């Protein structure tokens, strides 16, 4: 088991960028998937995206697929959530989730889980 | 040593400051006879006495399963309509169901050769890890030549199963043999018991009742013949006691014991019958001792109560005060004391404190001697032999030292705990349990230590014996007077007989590698302080890459305890989607072979979408595509395999290796097996006699020499570029 | 391996038995010692029968003979197929209702793709006649380079002693093209130049 | 009355040891021992155990059935004609 | 425990009605959703309906929205999906499936599953 800590949320413009850090405490080599989840006010919590174990294998939710990045540096167990040109939908709580790689596209296997990040962004 | 019997490695070790393990190691050649190898070991100040252990050595595949062929008893009855029912259970290694065809045939084992009942063979499927077969009683007649059902009896059945996997990428051959046809579903026996009986006393059957291969029975009612009242019940250890009158003359006791289940007709009830002779006393003079032990079976740790009880005149009263007792345990004198007995005291009771240095059993020998019986010295004694339950004199648990909620993966850190005495050395072995598939015999238990020491003790008879030199000699001592009496001679060392979308580079697989048959061979020493004498040492040992359930036996080897064989620790390793390359063990250069990639999956519901792939080995030829890797697109149901087949010819001899990578669509896992095969060039290996001479140096020769010339070897079949290996033997011809 | 010399010196008798093992060559041993096999793969000429409408559709026959005196007991055919090909699912049900050919529940049950892998168990393979099976085999995709199936007919209480042939609609005997002189061989399976 | 057993249950058997201090003018006067079974209060089983003349102690093989739950009186006596001629009782008793 | 078969597969044309059943062995009035799962040839086995315990509750994929419906029978204990205008992109095989209820969107909590129909389109 891990403990899964996420920082850099908080204010940003419309059509800026973001930079977040997925920190785990334990081993990152042996996870299969880690994904960023993100939650609206007053909706689910739904994908946005997902790594591979290696980094070579990348998914995207539909609405975020030309804006978003997700990167592994399984170094010092970081994963990073990169969006350029946001949007003011985008305004949600993002966490950090360790999965053992079925079905990466959906929360009922990513057995380990962070508190997030409140991002708003304003427009 | 080889099978034929000639010594190919000789060693001389010295067991001095290394805690009495000696770790060695032989690498076997490859050019070899194949069958039961030994080795054999002694001491040097002792050379005639050999302990010996097998392996075989044999060319071989690990299988993918195990196959346990169990009939629903343990026997046959002849009279049975319904024949022999076995039920074959095909299980996974790694604990999984198997599906699959079973192949069943059933034989007469008669003696030491066996017969097969070609009709019996059936065919069955395998559903859900299980099948059921009947060999039918008409049948079993037909096939034996011989008329009747009650030769039958005696002749023991065997059963093969040969399970083929719906794959068929994998077959498991296994044999239930010693399965007797007997008329009776128990056994009784009497060697446990006392031959020789003190008139006057109760007399303790200390009856073994068995299940007919040789275990021992449980709840089993028996009683005396004549004495109805007399039943008695089996206990856990399979003997109960059955508490007799005897009556005051000098008469051999006839006792005749029979079952009384329940369940059988009275044709059914096992029966045996004892001649047991009297105690003799010296002179006839009436003066007996009673050893009476109320027991069942003991832990060590607990106490019991050797009950004292004199027999004579009291003409010769006040001159007994001490009954001598001795402990035999292991062949040797454990603790001998003197009982107070005062004057008046017709029973006495001496606790005995059961440590745990009487694991096996022990032998209580107690006597006491008389001057004014008739004008000389008499001795009178008894004995019994009480059996204490055979376990560890220490302690030895391995087990997980994590929490084991989860299953392990192949390569994950696994935290192994061992807990045992202070200071003992813990000498570890991890292996494939395919092994075990393939051999099963010959490994080492602490059962198998405790029945090597209780064939090595000195007593011969338990209980007592015909007179008090008798008792002395079946307990294994020599008692002597200075007035004359004495144990008679006793001269023999034993007892005597009575395209695109490339989902494989994207996902940068390294590949499962280590696939070792046994590991973990480690020495360790439990050098934390202990807590209530039991020391806990936690181990991070790596798990190897292969998917199935490794057997971690230990030894723990201290210097105040002793050897403790620990119960084996099953690891259960398993993935829910992996690759099985099913390689041969050989393959013959420069001819073409198909081997297979078994791809499992596990998964509950889904199926899976898997490309897998054969990398490029040039010392293979294959299909040679635009793309040099060799790849396709399989799909798996779910909780089902698939074979995948790969036709190549080798072109190099040696270990090549063969690499399957495989990849899952849209899930984030893969898995990739590298595995070597040995290629072996398409001769056959056979052995010619370069020469036999015989050595005679004053017949032979000049001068007292004899110069013999070994010629080169004169093979013209040889392959070229091949190894050969020319064996010297020296023998020493006995002259008489 | 070259002379040695020994010098045998003192009093009493031994023996001096010395015994090169080496490889052989087999002679007459093509491995297939106990079964006769012969695989044929060959083009339906029909071109109409089928209902699935497949690509190619050619039809497989299998014909296996036991080398000895009597005949053999419940034989295992195991055929693994070529890439692309799939085997006909009505004969399968034709040739697991004879009364010597049993093919199991679980290998009938299964769809007409993803089984490339068929066994058949014979409970009799005669010692005087060539025991012969034909069914049709369907290409369900159509692939670059079709790899060589192979049928493997052994007895049930060996794995060895078996014999493996391999079958291809363009190669003689299934077997894949190789420069081969001496005991020395090249693959050439690649392209021409 | 010697009863040397730690745990009981039914269906096992409970050898009990009827152990005699007697002075041998007297002996062959006795035959028997009386042995009565007291469980929940009242009689359950009462018997004899026949004592050969010479036997200094004699076991009797109790079934424990499962009507001896919770406990038992195993309560045993001998009779005979003393030196000064009165009749004379002897019992003992335990409780299992 | 169900038993769960579905019938009403064929080869329909485009634009056209299709009418699938399923019926369940056991008792249905215990499961809290029921769903069925398309899986096309070539791509994994994604959601396109989803039904209530008591037929209130309806989800469906963005992709059979405006044409699909589901709807629950309790009385003999099984299911049907009604589809109009038929897409070309629709040959598939479906599966009935039934689930505790928990995200009744996502296929792996629905733990009874059927074996397929197929369902063809010919345009
Ligand atoms: C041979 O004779 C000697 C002397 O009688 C025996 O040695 C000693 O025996 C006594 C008991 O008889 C042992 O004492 C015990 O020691 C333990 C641990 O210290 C203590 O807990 C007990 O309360 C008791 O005092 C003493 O250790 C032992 N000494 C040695 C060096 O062994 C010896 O046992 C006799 N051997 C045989 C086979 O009879
Ligand atoms: C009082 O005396 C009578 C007879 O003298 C005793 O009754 C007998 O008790 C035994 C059990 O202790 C009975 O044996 C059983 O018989 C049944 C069949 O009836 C059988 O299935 C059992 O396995 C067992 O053998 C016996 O039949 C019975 N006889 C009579 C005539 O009733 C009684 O136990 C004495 N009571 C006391 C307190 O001493
Ligand atoms: C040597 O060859 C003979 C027959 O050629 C064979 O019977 C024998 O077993 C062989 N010995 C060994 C040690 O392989």
């Amino acid at each position: 088991q891990v403990q899964l800590v996420e920082t850099g949320g908080g204010l940003v413009q419309a059509g800026g960028s973001l930079r977040l850090s997925c920190a785990a405490s334990g081993s990152i080599f042996s996870i299969n998937a880690m994904g960023w989840f993100r939650q609206a006010p007053g909706k689910e919590r739904e994908f946005v995206a997902t790594i591979n174990r290696s980094g070579g294998r990348t998914y995207y939710a539909d609405s975020v697929k030309g804006r978003f990045t997700i990167s592994r540096d399984n170094g010092k167990n970081m994963v990073y959530l990169q969006m350029h040109s946001l949007k003011p939908e985008d305004t949600a709580i993002y966490y950090c989730a360790a999965g053992t790689g079925w079905s990466p596209q959906t929360d009922c296997e990513y057995n380990y889980w962070g508190q997030g990040t409140q991002v708003t962004v304003s427009s | 040593e080889n099978p034929e019997g000639i010594p190919v490695k000789q060693d001389s070790l010295s067991s001095q400051n290394q805690l009495g393990v000696l770790p060695l190691s032989w690498d076997i050649p490859e050019l070899v006879n194949m069958g039961q190898w030994k080795i054999r070991a002694y001491y040097e100040n002792s050379p005639q006495q050999v302990f010996s252990t097998e392996f075989e050595v044999k060319e071989y595949v690990l299988p993918s399963f195990e196959v346990i062929v169990e009939p629903t008893e343990k026997f046959y009855y002849i009279y049975n309509e319904k024949g022999l029912e076995v039920t074959i259970t095909a299980r996974f290694l790694y604990g999984k169901k198997v599906e699959g065809t079973a192949f069943v045939i059933f034989g007469i084992q008669d003696g030491e050769q066996r017969i097969s009942l070609p009709e019996s063979l059936k065919r069955i499927p395998i559903e859900d890890g299980s099948g059921e077969v009947v060999l039918s009683r008409k049948v079993l007649l037909d096939g034996v030549q011989n008329p009747r059902a009650e030769d039958l009896v005696g002749k023991s059945l065997y059963v093969s199963a040969t399970v083929i996997l719906h794959s068929g990428s994998d077959m498991v051959q296994a044999e239930r043999s010693g399965i007797p046809i007997v008329t009776s579903p128990y056994q009784i026996h009497f060697t446990k018991t006392p031959k020789y009986f003190k008139p006057g006393m109760p007399f303790d059957l200390m009856v073994f009742v068995t299940n007919p291969d040789g275990s021992p029975a449980y709840r089993v009612p028996v009683a005396v013949q004549g004495e109805d009242t007399v039943q008695s019940l089996t206990q856990g250890d399979g003997v109960a006691k059955l508490s007799i009158n005897t009556h005051p003359s000098q008469k051999p006791l006839s006792i005749t014991v029979r079952t009384k289940k329940q369940e059988l007709s009275e044709a059914e009830q096992a029966t045996r019958t004892m001649q047991a002779l009297p105690y003799s006393t010296v002179g006839n003079s009436n003066n007996y001792l009673h050893l009476s032990v109320l027991r069942t079976e003991l832990r060590p740790g607990e106490t019991l109560n050797v009950n004292f009880l004199l027999r004579m005149d009291r003409a010769h009263e006040a001159k007994i005060r001490y009954y001598t007792y001795l402990i035999m345990n292991k062949g040797r004198l454990l603790k001998a004391g003197r009982q107070v007995r005062e004057p008046g005291q017709d029973l006495v009771v001496l606790p005995l404190s059961i440590t745990t240095d009487f694991i096996p059993s022990f032998r209580l020998v107690a006597y006491y001697t008389l001057i004014g019986a008739s004008g000389q010295r008499e001795v009178v004694a008894d004995s019994v032999w009480v059996d204490v339950k055979d376990s560890c004199v220490g302690s030895l648990v391995v087990k997980s030292g994590q929490s084991e909620d989860r299953q392990p993966v192949p390569g994950q850190q696994m935290t192994l705990k061992i807990e045992g005495d202070h200071g003992a050395r813990v000498v570890l072995v991890a292996v494939d349990k395919g092994v075990f598939v393939l051999n099963k015999k010959n490994k080492l238990t602490q059962s198998k230590i405790w029945d090597v020491v209780e064939k090595a003790d000195i007593g011969c008879t338990p209980g007592s014996g015909k007179d008090y030199a008798g008792v002395f000699s079946d307990a294994g001592l020599t008692f002597t007077s200075s007035s004359g009496q004495q144990t008679a001679q006793r001269a023999e060392l034993q007892c005597p007989q009575p395209l695109d979308e490339d989902i494989i580079a994207e996902e940068n697989i390294v590949s499962r590698s280590e696939f070792p048959e046994s590991w973990l061979w480690n020495v360790e020493d439990l050098k934390e302080p202990p807590k209530n004498g039991i020391s806990t040492k936690l181990m991070n040992i790596f798990l190897k890459d292969s998917i199935t359930t490794w057997e971690i036996l230990a030894v723990s080897m201290s210097d105040k305890k002793g050897i403790c064989v620990a119960d084996p620790f099953e690891v259960t390793v398993m993935q829910d989607f992996f690759i099985d390359l099913r390689l041969p063990y050989s393959v013959v250069r420069n001819e073409q072979v198909e081997i297979r990639a078994v791809l499992y999956n596990y998964r509950q519901n889904q199926e899976l979408k898997v490309r897998v792939e054969l990398l490029h080995n040039p010392a293979f030829c294959s299909l040679a595509t635009t793309k040099r890797r060799h790849q396709q697109t399989v799909t798996i149901p779910p909780k089902s395999s698939l074979s995948v087949p790969y036709v190549i010819v080798p072109l190099k001899t040696g270990l090549q290796e063969v690499e399957v990578k495989a990849a899952v669509y849209h899930h984030f896992i893969s898995d990739g097996v590298r595995k070597s095969l040995k290629v072996v060039p398409e001769g056959i290996r056979m052995n010619k006699t370069v020469a036999v001479r015989t050595l005679d140096p004053e017949r032979l020769g000049r001068e007292g020499v004899q110069k013999e010339d070994i010629p080169p070897a004169d093979l013209s079949d040889q392959v070229p570029d091949t190894e050969s290996e020319t064996r010297i033997l020296l023998q020493g011809t006995p002259v008489a | 391996n070259e002379g040695f010399t020994v010098t045998a010196e003192g009093k009493g008798q031994g023996t001096l038995s010395v015994v090169t093992m080496y490889h052989a060559k087999a002679k007459d041993q093509l491995t297939c010692n106990k079964f006769d096999l012969k695989v044929t793969i060959k083009p339906a000429p029909e071109t109409e029968k089928r209902p699935q409408d497949a690509k190619n559709t050619m039809i497989l026959e299998i014909c296996t003979r036991y080398r000895g005196d009597q005949d053999a007991t419940m034989s295992i055919l195991d055929i693994s197929m070529m890439t692309g090909f799939a085997p006909d699912t009505d004969d399968l049900k034709q040739l697991a209702n004879g009364v010597d050919r049993y093919i199991s529940k679980y290998e009938l049950d299964k769809a007409f793709s993803d089984r490339n892998t068929l066994i058949i168990y014979l409970d009799k393979v005669s010692h005087s006649e060539d025991d012969c099976l034909a069914f049709k085999v369907h290409q369900y995709f159509n692939v670059e380079l079709i790899q060589p199936g192979a049928v493997k007919v052994y007895a049930y209480y060996n794995l060895e002693e078996s014999c493996t042939r391999f079958y291809h609609p363009e190669k003689e005997d299934g077997k894949l093209n190789k420069l081969c002189r001496d005991e020395l061989c090249r693959c050439a399976e690649e392209n021409c130049f």
